[PDB]
């Protein structure tokens, strides 16, 4: 009821906590402490309880400093002496860890849980629509500073500020955004017909005219020729396999002006083209499309890997069933008409490659694929 | 010179500042101790290790798409073309001293983070905390969930690990470039070029450090401001009217077992970052475009996304001399249903009519249609991430994957029904369960009667009592009633000696008569206390 | 490990393999798997396959358990009734219910 | 002197922002208005001055808008219709931005020092040492809270605690710093002694014996052979030239098993040597130091071109005075005698590669320097 300036110091400290509590708006109502009684020993056995966890947590906090600096951690390969001290290298890192931690934490909240005293202290609270003071002082104020600033008497600043903070938001907006936007149809990659955008652009698409495109694989080799030319001879009756658009220019990954050109080929997206070669018993199951009943090569085709929506290697291949299968969302295709969706999340037919062989007798691209390879986007079908 | 010092620095920073006004404010705050006030915590508690592991991942990561081999230690990936993203996670699995765990744990934390955000959600939704004051706070923690998931996806396809590089070509350039009008412009805005292009990765360090986690420490911090300054909810109780806030302070109490919580969460995240391996990414490949798993999924709190690709049954459409993608619909699916989890709280502020205060919580059961149709988004979700490890449920479950996936079709649409007439039914039963608990007393052993055979339950009665068999009823009002006498004051005292030999018989009166008097004391003066708010 | 396949078939574990069957496994495809034949992979690069599954489903998961060898939904699915089931209940230890 | 709870709907708003005033420690003496004279038109004329300072900011901001999107930006390479225009693309951008935001920026304060009115508004503080009441009210509280609950009482928790958060913190400290912490003086490149740490090991140093290390240029040639053997006719009197361990196993720059190298060569901070060839009326100026008195060749010298101290390269040779002098710190060497410092911020002879020719002439390195040849530390010198 008053600030009892003088009568503060002769003033007890649980008094001085409520005190605090009323000028708060709290009251501690049942602060009891845990342990009331003194001399038991349940509170002593309580005490060494919380010790032991806490200890356990120091102990295993210098364990982590011991079995951090003094193990034999490294990548020791495969099956070796000293293989398994790394299996567990990171096990007992955590181990160590997260047993000192959560021994600290279990102790620390037992000390919680166990001495430190039980309250519930209640606090009026003053939540919701500020006094009338303080509301009409705030908007006596911020309509003192709105309208004794004299705007919204002046037509002229009013609106010019408007204009100046809204066209430098415009161009300074534009600024953020200017370096991001790049156009998608400037026509970037040279082609036969001249230069194509990226989007209507594999690395199977010719560059001149009719040029080799060897559909070579990929043995997997690190460095040294990755790009081995094909034959039909190699793929045999219900094979998948994953041909690349290789040429005869880049050759061998020997010299730096290859390995550029060619681990290009690796990583852009719509040039992995399964070669089927399907089971001769079941090409009277086969129904071509329109413009594409040559993109065969007797029984070898040339579906895309890159599938039909949302772009995933659709790498999964089942002879005897004959579906192109996709990981990423288990769409089908029917490796035997053309690859049309026969179940899943897709709905358009992923792209055949033609084949022909070379002179020499090696599987090249008849050409570039009809339609757009990769996943669907707006310019398309058309 | 331990305490003398203490009131001597003491003195000191009350002379430079004049702070202890504004620490009394703080530190005689009342924070209410039910435990799923805690839940959102470990969305802080984590996210802290997320920082203090995730720095250090920072000073050791080199994000780039430039194509090195490896010649490190590594023996399966020797010689192999590699992006140099893929490299220095690899140097940070297999080089750094403690390497693998740093990043495991961090990765772990990321999981306890995106999880603890969605455990949270669903605390301050069914139980109603976020009506009138606090629905700009929903508002902001939502936006958190968005930030978390997206940054969280930014996160695992950061090493360019091939199981989430078919994740950033699926989600992030499949779904980009099916978006109708302006899609493949944001798509190569996003990129720089076609999809392996050379300033993805560096694009997503960048706002994956700092520019996405920037918004979300602000977010938390002026979010905590919002559950700071405006007071905290609180189920209502004893002690509870809609104006106060009961439970302990923050200084003697509160900061010891939020502390000791901030460390028990750390624990359980080294545990588990130490005892189980997680995202192995050289187990995985580097990203090369023409292979791909099996699996091929995203993390756990992205898997209801393209979940909802693998539901969703391919419908596109085609207009004059263009292409609607499916994966226009879940780029509108993702903008559906966050415009549903973002704006709620207005959604059924129109549709109820809640324009009031509202500090109490209400339990879930006690607003059925609410918690039904929080169960229908909870077992949506449940169903669009449990159809999204459709591949590896139908291998293990030995199920046609084909079948699976027309089970998560045709759950998303029927499922949320049955769940909806599952859920408001069973809360209505709910609420009918603590209803007879007061109309009648609560249940016990068997009597029967004396003269005649008879079996009654012999109810105890919880209020007042009449003259006969049954009590006078008390009126409902939003606790949970105990519905055993075990919860009651019933055949709870043990031996309190050890677990092992006993305390002496003197001792033990003592502490049951101390500790019967001091819970004595307790509800005495929580009643005293409700006698005085009404009275 | 395995994967799952279109229609009922599933691609099946490759721990249990011996290396004559994995070689033979990928030489002659039994059920639709593509017959990796003599002349598309090479038997350099079929004893070269088999040299990685015999030491890829033998060799220890580096730093911890292996939650299956496929990452997040095992790594999902063991965060939340081992990392969150744990969290909860130690929420609901440390805070009481009212 | 009282909250005015009823009254306060009457009451002013000029009399409501005193009160805001009155109630949070303010008083605004003086603030009048800038024009308290109403109809005059200088008033009128520094409205449309600060309305032409913000349309200069509305229209710049629009000219941003325009000169970044309608631009003939792109590096147009050199001296071609379209240079000029990229030469002032980035000032057309600097100055539509910062004269629109500068000129915003002036409105907006020449609105307030010619419309805002002025004001000296003086606060009352409360600053340093905060009541009786708060002082001693938080000090019983944080006692309460450390005295009541049973710290300071319970030894063991008090000191396992401490123990606990210590060893946990050396642990997760040395987690921090652990994987950091990499030895320099594990023996990691491979030499002829065996196997070496890196700071006693440029590439200069031998591999298993006498190897020929050709003292080859860089002649900068994008990629393809980079590194010309060197031989003594090539370099003439008062040159210096700078002088590359290249060998013939890392040949020309057209494999990509080099190129890795090759460009560790170049990338390698000790391998830098300049060739100094003094003209031979000055080599009786000479004076050679302990066992470096056969490392010349003839009047080849060959120096390095890191410098003694902070490793900056010592590039800059003066002939006719014989001084290698440093950009970074400008240090000078004297070139005649041995690479003493002259005058500078170094205090070490910068080292000294000996020089033989091969059979059939060429340029070669008698060994490695006897010497480490980077910047100065620890343990050196004895
Ligand atoms: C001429 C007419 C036309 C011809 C009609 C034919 C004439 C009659 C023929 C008979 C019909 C055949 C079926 C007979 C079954 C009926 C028997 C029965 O129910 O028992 C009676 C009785 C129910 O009483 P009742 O007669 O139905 O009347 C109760 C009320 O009047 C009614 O209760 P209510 O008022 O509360 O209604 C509740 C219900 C309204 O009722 C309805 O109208 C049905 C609505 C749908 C129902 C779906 C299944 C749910 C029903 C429960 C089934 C559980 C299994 O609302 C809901 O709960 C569901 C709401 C749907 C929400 C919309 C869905 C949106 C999903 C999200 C969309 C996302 C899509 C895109 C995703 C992308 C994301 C961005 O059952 C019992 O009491 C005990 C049950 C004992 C079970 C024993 C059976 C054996 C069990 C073995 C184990
Ligand atoms: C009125 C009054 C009564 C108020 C109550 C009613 C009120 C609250 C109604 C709410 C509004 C209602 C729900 C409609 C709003 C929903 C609309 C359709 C917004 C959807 C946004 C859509 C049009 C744009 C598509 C852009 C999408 C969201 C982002 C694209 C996108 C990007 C950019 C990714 O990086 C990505 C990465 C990985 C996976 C996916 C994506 C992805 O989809
Ligand atoms: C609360 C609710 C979401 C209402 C929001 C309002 C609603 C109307 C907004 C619109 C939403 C509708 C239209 C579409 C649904 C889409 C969905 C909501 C996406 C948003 C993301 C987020 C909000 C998800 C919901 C929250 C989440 C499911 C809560 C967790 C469930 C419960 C309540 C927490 C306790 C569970 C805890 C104790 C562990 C128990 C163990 C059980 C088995 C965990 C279940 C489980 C889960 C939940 C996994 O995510 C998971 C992922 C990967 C592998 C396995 C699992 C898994 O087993
Ligand atoms: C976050 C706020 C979102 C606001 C979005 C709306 C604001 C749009 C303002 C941008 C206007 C245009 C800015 C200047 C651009 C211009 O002049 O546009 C030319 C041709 O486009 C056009 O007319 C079409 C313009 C219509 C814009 C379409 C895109 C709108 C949005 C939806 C795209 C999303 C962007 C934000 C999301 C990305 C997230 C990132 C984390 C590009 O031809 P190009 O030949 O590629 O030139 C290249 C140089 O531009 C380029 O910087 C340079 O890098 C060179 O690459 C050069 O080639
Ligand atoms: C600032 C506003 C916000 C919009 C932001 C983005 C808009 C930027 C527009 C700037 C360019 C305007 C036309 C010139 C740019 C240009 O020429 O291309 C167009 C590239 O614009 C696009 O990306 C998107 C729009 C396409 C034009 C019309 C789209 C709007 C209308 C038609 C759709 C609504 C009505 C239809 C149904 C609506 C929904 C459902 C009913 C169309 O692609 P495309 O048609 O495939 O042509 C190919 C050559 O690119 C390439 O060289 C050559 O190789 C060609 O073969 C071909 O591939
Ligand atoms: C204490 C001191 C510190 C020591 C470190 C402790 C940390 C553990 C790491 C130490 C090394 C142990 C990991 C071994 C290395 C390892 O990866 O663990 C494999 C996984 O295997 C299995 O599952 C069988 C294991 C069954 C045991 C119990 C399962 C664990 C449960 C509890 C996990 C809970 C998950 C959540 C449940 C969800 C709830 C659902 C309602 C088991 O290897 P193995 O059995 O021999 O053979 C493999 C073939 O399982 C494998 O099909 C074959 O493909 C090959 O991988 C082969 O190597
Ligand atoms: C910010 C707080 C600063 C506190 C500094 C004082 C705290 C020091 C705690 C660290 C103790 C040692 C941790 C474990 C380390 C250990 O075991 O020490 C071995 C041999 O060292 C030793 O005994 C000497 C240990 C004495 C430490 C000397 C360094 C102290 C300070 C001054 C250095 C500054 C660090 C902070 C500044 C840097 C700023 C960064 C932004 C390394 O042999 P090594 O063969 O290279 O093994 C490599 C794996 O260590 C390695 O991780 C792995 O990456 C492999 O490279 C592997 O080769
Ligand atoms: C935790 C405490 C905080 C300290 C953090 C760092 C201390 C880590 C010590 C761990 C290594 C223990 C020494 C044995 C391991 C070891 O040998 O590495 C030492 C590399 O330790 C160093 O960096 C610095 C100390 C080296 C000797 C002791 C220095 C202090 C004493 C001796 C001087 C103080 C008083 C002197 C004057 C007062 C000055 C006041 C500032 C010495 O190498 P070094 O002596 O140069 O021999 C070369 C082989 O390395 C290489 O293989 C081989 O090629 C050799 O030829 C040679 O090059
Ligand atoms: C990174 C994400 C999040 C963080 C750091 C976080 C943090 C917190 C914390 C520490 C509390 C107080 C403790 C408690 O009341 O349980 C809280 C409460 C709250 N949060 Fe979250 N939370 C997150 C997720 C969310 C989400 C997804 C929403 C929506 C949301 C909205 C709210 C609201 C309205 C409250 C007040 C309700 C209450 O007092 O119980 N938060 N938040
Ligand atoms: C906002 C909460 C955050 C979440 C949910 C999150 C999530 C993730 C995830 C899931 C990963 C993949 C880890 C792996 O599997 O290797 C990751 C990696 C990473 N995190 Fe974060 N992160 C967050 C914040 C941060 C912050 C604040 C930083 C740095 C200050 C950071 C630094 C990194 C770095 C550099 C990586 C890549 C290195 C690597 O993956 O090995 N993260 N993050
Ligand atoms: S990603 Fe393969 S079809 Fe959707
Ligand atoms: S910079 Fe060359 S001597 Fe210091």
């Amino acid at each position: 009821g008053q600030p009892t300036d003088a009568e503060l110091a002769e003033m007890s400290r649980e008094e001085l906590v409520k005190l605090g509590g009323k000028i708060d708006g709290v009251e501690t109502i049942f602060k009891e402490p845990r342990w009331p009684v003194p001399g038991t020993k349940a509170e002593k056995r309580t005490e060494r309880l919380v010790a032991y966890w806490l200890m356990l947590g120091g102990l295993s906090g210098l364990a982590l400093l011991l079995v951090f600096l003094f193990w034999p951690w490294e990548y020791q390969p495969f099956g070796s002496e000293g293989e398994f001290l790394y299996s567990l290298a990171t096990p007992l890192y955590g181990l160590t860890f997260g047993l000192s931690i959560l021994s600290i934490g279990i102790g620390a909240v037992l000390f919680q849980k166990k001495f430190i005293p039980e309250e519930i202290s209640v606090q009026d609270r003053h939540d919701g629509r500020s006094p009338e003071v303080h509301r009409k002082t705030v908007a006596a104020n911020l309509t003192d500073a709105l309208e004794g600033s004299t705007l919204k008497r002046r037509k002229v600043i009013g609106l010019s500020l408007g204009i100046g903070l809204g066209a430098f938001g415009a161009g300074t907006l534009v600024a953020f955004i200017g370096g991001l936007i790049k156009n998608p149809w400037k026509p970037v990659v040279p082609t036969a017909e001249g230069k194509k955008a990226v989007l209507w652009t594999s690395g199977w698409t010719p560059r001149f005219k009719g040029e080799t495109i060897y559909l070579a694989r990929a043995t997997g080799r690190p460095g040294e020729s990755p790009f081995v030319k094909m034959r039909p001879e190699d793929i045999d009756a219900g094979g998948m396999e994953t041909v690349f658009p290789w040429r005869e220019s880049d050759g061998d990954g020997t010299t730096v002006e290859s390995e550029h050109k060619l681990t290009e080929i690796a990583m852009g997206v719509r040039n992995p083209v399964m070669l089927i070669r399907i089971k001769p018993a079941d090409m009277h199951r086969v129904i071509k499309r329109k413009g594409q009943e040559s993109f065969n090569f007797g029984e070898l085709f040339a579906y895309t890997k890159v599938c039909s929506h949302l772009g995933c290697p659709s790498s999964l291949y089942e002879q005897q069933t004959y579906r192109i299968l996709c990981p990423c969302h288990q769409s089908q295709f029917d490796a035997l008409e053309f690859a049309k969706p026969i179940f899943g999340p897709a709905a358009r037919a992923l792209a055949q490659l033609p084949i022909t062989i070379d002179e020499d007798g090696y599987l090249v691209a008849n050409g570039d694929f009809v339609e757009p390879v990769g996943p669907a986007f707006w310019e398309r079908k058309s | 010179d331990f305490a003398k010092l203490a009131a001597a620095q003491g003195d000191a920073i009350d002379s430079r500042y004049h702070p202890s006004a504004a620490v009394r404010r703080q530190l005689n705050k009342v924070f209410p101790t039910h435990w799923s006030f805690l839940l959102g915590e470990i969305a802080l508690y984590s996210f802290i290790i997320l920082l203090l592991t995730g720095v250090w991942l920072t000073l050791f990561f080199d994000p780039s798409m430039a194509h090195v081999t490896y010649d490190g230690v590594y023996q399966p990936l020797r010689g192999v073309q590699m992006s140099r993203a893929y490299e220095t996670a690899l140097d940070i699995s297999f080089e750094v001293r403690g390497g693998l765990f740093v990043r495991q744990v961090h990765h772990w934390a990321a999981l306890m983070f995106a999880a603890s955000i969605m455990v949270h959600l669903a605390r301050i939704f069914f139980t109603g905390a976020f009506r009138r004051p606090r629905e700009a706070n929903w508002v902001i923690g939502s936006l958190l969930l968005i930030l978390a998931m997206f940054e969280g996806f930014f996160g695992y396809s950061l090493p360019d690990d091939l199981l989430s590089g078919t994740g950033i070509r699926a989600a992030l350039s499949g779904i980009t470039m099916g978006i109708p009008v302006i899609g493949t412009w944001m798509h190569w805005a996003l990129f720089g070029g076609d999809f392996p292009g050379e300033i993805l990765i560096p694009r997503l360090y960048a706002l994956h450090i700092l520019l996405i986690p920037g918004i979300i420490l602000a977010l938390i911090g002026a979010h905590l401001a919002l559950v700071w300054f405006q007071k905290h909810t609180q189920f209502p109780g004893p002690g509870r009217t809609e104006t106060n806030v009961v439970g302990v302070r923050v200084m003697p109490v509160f900061a010891v077992k939020s502390g000791a919580f901030f460390a028990m969460i750390t624990g359980v995240l080294g545990l588990m970052g130490g005892l189980l391996t997680i995202n192995p990414i050289w187990n995985l490949g580097p990203y090369k475009p023409s292979q791909v798993s099996a699996g091929s999924q995203p993390d756990f709190y992205m898997m209801w996304t393209d979940g909802l690709i693998r539901l969703w049954p391919a419908w596109e459409f085609y207009p004059f001399g263009h292409t609607i993608p499916q994966g226009v619909w879940v780029a509108v699916g993702m903008g559906l249903v966050f415009a549903l989890l973002i704006a709620y709280p207005f959604i059924e502020k129109k549709v109820t009519g809640d324009d009031a205060h509202h500090n109490l919580l209400q339990r879930p059961r006690d607003v059925p249609v609410r918690t039904a149709i929080g169960s229908m988004a909870i077992a949506l979700y449940l169903l669009l991430t449990f159809a999204c490890m459709n591949d590896i449920i139908a291998l293990k479950f030995h199920i046609s994957l084909n079948a699976t996936t027309w089970i998560g079709r045709i759950g998303m649409v029927v499922l949320p029904a049955i769940v909806y007439f599952v859920a408001y039914r069973w809360a209505i039963s709910l609420q009918r369960s603590d209803r007879e608990v007061l109309e009648h007393g609560v249940e016990t052993g068997i009597i029967k009667r004396l003269p005649h055979g008879a079996y009654v339950e012999l109810h105890q009665p919880l209020g007042p009592v009449d003259e006969h068999g049954h009590p006078i009823p008390l009126e409902y009002a939003g606790a949970p009633l105990p519905k055993r006498m075990n919860k009651l004051g019933s055949g709870g005292a043990p031996g309190t000696g050890s677990f092992l030999f006993p305390d002496p018989a003197v001792e033990h009166e003592a502490l049951t008569e101390a500790a019967h008097a001091s819970e004595h004391k307790s509800l005495t003066a929580l009643k005293e206390h409700q006698d005085r708010i009404h009275g | 490990k395995g994967g799952a396949l279109s229609s009922g078939k599933y691609a099946p574990d490759l721990g249990d393999a011996n290396p004559a069957q994995i070689y033979t496994a990928m030489l002659t495809g039994p059920q639709n798997m593509p017959k990796f034949s003599d002349r598309q992979l090479t038997p350099d690069e079929k004893r070269d396959i088999v040299a990685y599954v015999r030491e890829s489903a033998e060799t220890p998961s580096y730093g911890g358990y292996g939650l299956g060898g496929f990452g997040p939904a095992p790594e999902g699915m063991a965060m939340w009734i081992i990392g969150m089931v744990a969290a909860i209940g130690v929420a609901m230890w440390i805070g009481s219910r009212a």
